[PDB]
RNA sequence: AGCGUUUACUUUGAAAAAAUUAGAGUGUUCAAAGCAGGCCGCCUGGAUACCGCAGCUAGGAAUAAUGGAAUAGGACCGCGG
């Protein structure tokens, strides 16, 4: 079940069997490296890179075209932003839930929402301080917290 | 059921039923014993034989002892494999 | 969530032998999971076993027979000295007859009489009889 | 039915299941070769795209977004790619 | 010779044979560009059942996808020179030992028996690839596995079953059967 | 004689006061006890087990923790030093 809600959704993807890449696919290694090169400078999160790879380009998964992962293609090539993005897409919600709720004071319900979302931010970053991918004296406080885009 | 001796020494061995293999109490009245007949293969005659099956009363209420008899007479040869 | 395998894997055959299924699908296959079911086979309460294979956790399809009557895990994992045997399968198993406790020593996954053989305690995994 | 062939499910049976609960999971989705009426250079499309995929030059635009499948605009022939 | 052997030992006058029939094709064949620094292991050859063998061919691990580019044409050529011996090519990886409490870095899982198994069996049957596999653990407690190919290339592959079972087994000791499943593709 | 990712687990060995308890021998006339006794000077016992947990020691490596290369400041091999 969902962390902080009550639903049991079953909804995410399902690999096939065969990891083998398909005949027609004539894009190699070096060429979805230079492809995902160019996403990510343009301004593109891991995420955005895979699906415009697969949607248009036709590139089932970019672990058996490569045999990176996009992030460890990006980090090795050193275009991987600094703080992740999942923590960086929490900290941009509860931003924007915070600018709505300074205005709007009698939202209990995104008072409620804040403090959820908040829960998750910090539960995420404590992951990252131990796995060092954060420094140990990095803080979410939602004083400065905007300084963060 | 023999002691060190190897004397067959309880009073008797209740039937096990022919699909779930659980064995059939003394008490146990909603259990069957059905006798199928044997057919001679050119005359299409009754032999004299028969492939008997034994089926549990929980099997039967469950509604399971018609699909279970059909495999038994599948696998005995009775009905036919294309069925 | 799914903190022990075993546990799930063992109710769900005891449900299906119950329920009076032929054979049964255990969903995440484990080294202690097929080590558990061949000690059980090596005595012949379940039939053979095939573990599909996918690349992820397996799939365990087991042919029942029916003469098992129960199946179950002991969690947690004690730690049974070889002087505690007794005083465990004395009040887990049904009889002096019949019935295993299979426990993981350092030899491998084996039930009390094979324990007992090579002079080994362990750990209780669970028990079929 | 007690009997059931967990191991052989016959294929209308496992391509009915949900993508997941099948035996070994497999993606209801694919690939398609997707041409426009005027040019000759065909796109690779996914079934369930998500985005807009514009034929190369933004000569048009082939797919759109929705629910579930991509919608493929009128007067579009496609061939599912396989393997 | 085109046969570097890891060891700094002497090439048997067979595998010698097999690396320079590699020499006479590379010299003759439209393949002269693409076996030039493609370079040969070692050449074995096992006794199958019923009164067949086969010559089973070792490739250096980066090699492989180069050799794999022309493996089928090169098969062919190969097979039309040994009268009635199969031919399979399978790249070499070291399997390295599980550290045990007696006695160095973290052994890369790539070097590890159950890795290098499922690579060896990926690589025996190139051209039909595997789609499925299941391991039937027998009354007795001994295990045979069931590798479902790619029903594409069943009659290109289906007359080499009985010899990439025999030569599996001289390999690694695991018994196999191959199916073509007839569900999916 | 030395060296060899740590830890729990398990089996072995050591070290563990007697008395009590369990327990072998022995007609306190039997028994509770007692450590005596037995044979025509001699012959004999006064055993053995049990004693958690922590500490010590030697085997085993299933199970459950924990460590190694990812800014390569990586292992090995050699040459300037």
């Amino acid at each position: 079940g969902r962390m902080h809600a009550p639903g049991k959704g079953l909804s995410q993807s399902a690999l096939p069997y065969r990891r083998s890449v398909p005949t027609w696919l004539k894009l190699t290694s070096d060429d979805v490296k230079e492809q995902i090169y160019k996403l990510a400078k343009k301004g593109l999160t891991p995420s955005q890179i895979g699906v415009i790879l697969r949607d248009s380009h036709g590139v089932a998964q970019v672990r058996f075209v490569t045999g990176n992962k996009i992030l460890r293609i990006l980090k090795s090539k050193g275009l991987a932003p600094d703080l992740p993005e999942d923590l960086y897409h929490l900290i941009k919600k509860a931003v924007a839930v915070r600018k709505h709720l300074e205005r709007n004071r009698k939202d209990k319900d995104a008072k409620f929402r804040l403090i959820l979302i908040e829960s998750r931010i910090h539960r995420l970053a404590r992951y990252y301080k131990t796995k060092r991918v954060l420094p140990p004296n990095w803080k979410y406080e939602s004083s400065t917290a905007s300084a963060l885009v | 059921m023999q002691s060190d001796a190897g004397e067959f020494v309880d009073l008797y061995v209740p039937r096990k039923c022919s699909a779930s293999n659980r064995i059939i109490g003394a008490k146990d009245h909603a259990s069957i014993q059905m006798n199928v007949a044997e057919v001679d293969k050119v005359t299409g005659r009754f032999n004299g034989q028969f492939k008997t099956y034994a089926i549990c009363g929980a099997i039967r209420r469950m509604g399971e002892s018609d699909d279970s008899i059909l495999r038994l007479a599948k696998s005995d040869g009775i009905v036919s494999n294309n069925f | 969530v799914r903190m022990n395998v075993l546990a799930d894997a063992l109710k769900s055959i005891n449900n299906a032998e119950k329920r009076g299924k032929r054979q049964v699908l255990i969903r995440p296959c484990s080294k202690v999971i097929v080590r558990f079911l061949t000690v059980m086979m090596k005595h012949g309460y379940i039939g053979e076993f095939e573990i599909i294979d996918d690349h992820r956790a397996g799939k365990i399809v087991v042919n029942l027979t029916g003469r098992l009557n129960k199946c179950g895990v002991i969690s947690p994992r004690f730690d049974v000295q070889l002087k505690d045997l007794e005083k465990w399968q004395n009040n887990l198993l049904p009889s002096r007859q019949f019935g295993f406790i299979v426990l993981t020593t350092s030899a491998g996954i084996m039930d009390h009489e094979e324990a007992r053989r090579k002079h080994t305690g362990g750990k209780i995994l669970g028990f079929f009889f | 039915p007690l009997a059931k062939d967990l191991l052989h499910p016959s294929p209308e049976e496992e391509k009915r299941k949900h993508k997941k609960k099948r035996l070994v999971q497999s993606p209801n989705s694919y690939f398609m070769d997707v041409k426009c009426p005027g040019c000759y250079k065909i796109t690779t499309v996914f079934s369930h795209a998500q985005t807009v995929v514009l034929c190369v030059g933004c000569s048009t635009v082939l797919c759109q977004p929705t629910g579930g499948k991509a919608r493929l605009t009128e007067g579009c022939s496609f061939r599912r790619k396989q393997h | 010779a085109k046969i570097v052997k890891p060891n700094g030992e002497k090439p048997d006058e067979f595998e010698s044979g097999i690396s320079q029939a590699l020499l006479e094709l590379e010299m003759n064949s439209d393949l002269k560009a693409q076996l030039r620094e493609l370079n040969i292991t070692a050449a074995k050859e096992i006794e199958v059942g019923g009164g067949r063998k086969a010559i089973i061919i070792f490739v250096p691990v980066p090699q492989l996808k180069s050799f794999q580019k022309i493996q089928v044409r090169l098969v062919r050529e190969l097979e039309k020179k040994f009268s009635g011996k199969h031919v399979v090519f399978i790249a070499q990886r070291r399997i390295l030992p599980k550290p045990t409490r007696k006695s160095k870095q973290k052994r890369p899982r790539s070097r590890t028996l159950t890795a290098v198994h499922d690579a060896i069996l990926e690589d025996l049957v190139f051209p039909s690839e595997i789609v499925g596999k299941r391991i039937r653990v027998k009354l007795d407690g001994s295990r045979l596995i069931k590798v479902h190919l790619d029903k594409a290339q069943q009659n290109n592959v289906e007359h080499k079953v009985e010899t990439f079972s025999g030569v599996y087994k001289k390999l690694t000791g695991k018994d196999v059967n191959f199916e073509f499943p007839e569900f999916q593709l």
